[PDB]
RNA sequence: CUUUAAAUCCUUUAACGAGGAUCCAUUGGAGGGCAAGUCUGGUGCCAGCAGCCGCGGUAAUUCCAGCUCCAAUAGCGUAUAUUAAAGUUGCUGCAGUUAAAAAGCUCGUAGUUGGAUCU
């Protein structure tokens, strides 16, 4: 990924998911990356930003996708507490 | 699955040993009743006497007659069928000859069409089968 | 029991596939571009450079402060500097491993001869050596592959008792000037 | 205008000469 | 003339798009072969592995179709494996180049020992399945060469690799399988989870949502 | 001349010593494995080739020859023992439902293996 001098010698660095820390293959045609809004905390209009999670095809093949991304969310503060 | 512990050297050694012997390569080589059979006793040549000119049938599919020749071995009296290699070379040998006879190159297999034969001729009356099919000595009068 | 050594090598090693037409064709073009006789001649400095890549992959696995990688590492580069396939300022042992065979086949008399002018081409080198014609620091050498030390590339000459420099012209030359 | 791998090879896959058709493919194709 | 279908070629052919990598970090499949003409094109080469005739029996008599297998390669970090069956052999050639695009993979590359220069071997032991046949790859000292069969072999300097170990098992007389065994050993350098790879991704807007207003209008 | 007990050989040196059938390189091959001709003439499941698949039944890419071609080369074929290939003896490292294969079942001595826990 880097020499002795320090250069970058990788042709690119693949994306990582978010729930399982898998690496995301140019091939995986089954891994999905999603876009959250984030909203005023007064108006309560679409502010301009996002967050955003990569899961991955495996994760979401087991049925553990829908989970996993309200977990993310949840941490992020985009979910009420319970 | 198979014993792992750390005094398992005897077992391991006494296992292979029991189990070398199913290998038949192996059986073959340590055993001794395939160097009693072998004509040659171990030698990649030997030294015989022509008896009788024979012509052997060759397998189907192929449809011909391979020519060989009889030949009674010098050190222990045993008979073999030898097999004259090239066109014509069978011309070159008269009976009572003493020939060279070697392995014909499956140790100890037939090989091809030719059924049951494990030898072929090398040389004739110290002349080898070569220079006299190619012209360049003959036979000593 | 005789007062005799018994001791000798083999130099080269045949390739494990006899019919590979892509070694074929790499070998044929250095046996061209260098002028050699027969395939064995580039089997014999391939050898003698894969002893060289195996002596570095051993002391590779050393400590870097093992005293036998500093002692065995220094005279292998050293002894690879003298006779010009390495460079000077590339002493470190990871750099042999970058070497190949055709840094070993250019430093044979053959070739630093026509590299010099004194031969036409690399054929015309190959029987200027091999009929005499050519000295080392007053030594005459006729062997194609003696491998030229550093400081012996400036003492490559015509000999001194050859036609083509001070000596006496050879015998076609006398016969044919007293024809007439 | 000599003769086609293509065709030597389409037709004669299955015949005696089979080994060598597949030969002067290989060599027009690399 | 290319007249794109899909939308990532319409941004391919409008200069949106102007790396290969840039399509393999979002694992977006590639469905038109002149996207890989695009950004590749002049470095590509390719080699007919076999020609395989296939028979399927009928009522009067054999129905002959012709199978071939295509490498594909830059020989600097790219590699692809297409197969196509057709009725004739010059068809069935020219649709298999065109998978072999299709599917062609970056490769990650190592060092064995001392990181000096570009990388030169595989980053870490990979094996490859398929079929009952395995195939392992092992990193080699700088120099070494391909130690491996000739069939893999040509997969392997396809792709930019230039020393490598290799061993094999199981049946490698079928070379469909021998080299689709080869090929997933390839593919599963930029899977394979190394201390190199452990910082936190930082995420980039896709294409398609940075080029959105371009995708509109077009 | 030198060498050597005395010689021989190598090394050193006068004289003679090279154009083209010569001061002439061989051994195996040309369907695949495996580099290199579905060339031309003869034979016609005969003679023979062929480690294996196979070739030969009147247009033989494989026999017998000519030409041409290629592999190593002062060397190159053959027979045999043996090592690698063989992860086809498997400690590293194989298998046992259907391809070869788990004892009819349980007890039981030797052998093999044996749970936390102490500065
Ligand atoms: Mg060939």
């Amino acid at each position: 990924m880097q020499n002795d001098a320090g250069e970058f010698v990788d042709l690119y660095v693949p994306r990582k998911c978010s729930a399982s820390n898998r690496i995301i293959g140019a091939k995986d045609h089954a891994s999905i990356q999603m876009n959250v809004a984030e909203v005023d905390k007064v108006t309560g209009r679409f502010n301009g930003q996002f967050k955003t999670y990569a899961i991955c095809g495996a994760i979401r093949r087991m049925g553990e996708s829908d989970d996993s991304i309200l977990r993310l969310a949840k941490a992020d503060g985009i979910v009420s507490k319970n | 699955g198979k014993c792992r512990g750390l005094r398992t050297a005897r077992k391991l050694r006494s296992h292979r040993r029991d189990q070398k012997w199913h290998d038949k390569q192996y059986k073959k080589a340590h055993l001794g009743t395939a160097l009693k059979a072998n004509p040659f006793g171990g030698a990649s040549h030997a030294k015989g006497i022509v008896l009788e000119k024979v012509g052997v049938e060759a397998k189907q599919p192929n449809s011909a007659i391979r020519k060989c020749v009889r030949v009674q071995l010098i050190k222990n009296g045993k008979k073999i069928t030898a097999f004259v290699p090239n066109d014509g070379c069978l011309n070159f040998i008269e009976e009572n000859d003493e020939v060279l006879v070697a392995g014909f190159g499956r140790k100890g297999h037939a090989v091809g069409d030719i059924p049951g034969v494990r030898f072929k001729v090398v040389k004739v009356a110290n002349v080898s089968l070569l220079a006299l099919y190619k012209g360049k000595k003959e036979r000593p009068r | 029991p005789v007062a005799r050594s018994w001791v000798c090598r083999k130099t080269y090693v045949t390739p494990r596939r006899p019919f590979e037409k892509s070694r074929l064709d790499q070998e044929l073009k250095l046996i061209g571009e260098y002028g050699l006789r027969n395939k064995r001649e580039v089997w014999r400095v391939k050898f003698t450079l894969a002893k060289i890549r195996k002596a570095a992959r051993e002391l590779l696995t050393l400590d870097e402060k093992d005293p036998r990688r500093l002692f065995e590492g220094n005279a292998l580069l050293r002894r690879l500097v003298r006779i010009g396939v390495l460079d000077e300022g590339k002493m470190k042992l990871d750099y042999i491993l970058g070497l190949k065979i055709e840094d070993f086949l250019e430093r044979r008399l053959q070739t630093q001869v026509f590299k010099l002018g004194l031969a036409k081409s690399i054929h015309h080198a190959r029987v200027l050596i091999r009929q005499r014609h050519i000295r080392v620091r007053k030594q005459v050498v006729n062997i194609p592959s003696f491998i030229v030390r550093l400081d012996s590339q400036k003492h490559i000459d015509f000999s001194l008792r050859s036609p083509y420099g001070g000596g006496r012209p050879g015998r076609v030359k006398r016969k044919n000037a007293k024809k007439g | 205008l000599g003769t086609d791998p293509y065709e030597d090879f389409q037709e004669n896959w299955n015949t005696k000469h089979s080994s060598g058709v597949t030969r002067e493919l290989m060599r027009e194709l690399n | 003339e290319w007249m794109p279908v899909t939308k990532l070629g319409r941004l391919v052919k409008d200069m949106k798009i102007k790396s290969l990598e840039e399509i393999y970090l979002f694992s977006l499949p590639i469905k038109e072969s002149e996207i890989i003409d695009f950004f590749l094109g002049a470095s590509l080469k390719d080699e007919v592995l076999k020609i395989m005739p296939v028979q399927k029996q009928t009522r009067a008599g054999q129905r002959t179709r012709f199978k071939a297998f295509v490498a594909i390669g830059d020989y600097n970090g790219h590699v692809g494996l297409g197969v196509k069956c057709s009725k004739e052999v010059a068809t069935a050639i020219r649709g298999a180049i065109i998978l072999a695009k299709l599917s062609i993979v970056p490769v990650r590359r190592g060092y064995w020992g001392n990181k000096i220069g570009k990388p030169h071997t595989v980053p870490c032991k990979v094996t490859g399945r398929c079929g009952s046949v395995l195939v392992r790859l092992i990193p080699a000292p700088r120099g070494t060469g391909i130690v491996s069969a000739p069939v893999p072999k040509k997969l392997l300097m396809m792709a930019g690799i230039d020393d490598c170990y290799t061993s094999a098992r199981g049946c490698t007389a079928t070379l469909g399988n021998f080299a689709k065994a080869t090929f997933d050993a390839i593919s599963k350098t930029y899977s394979y989870l190394t201390p190199d790879l452990w910082k936190e991704t930082v995420f980039t807007k896709s294409p398609y949502q940075e080029f959105t207003d371009h995708l509109v209008k077009t």
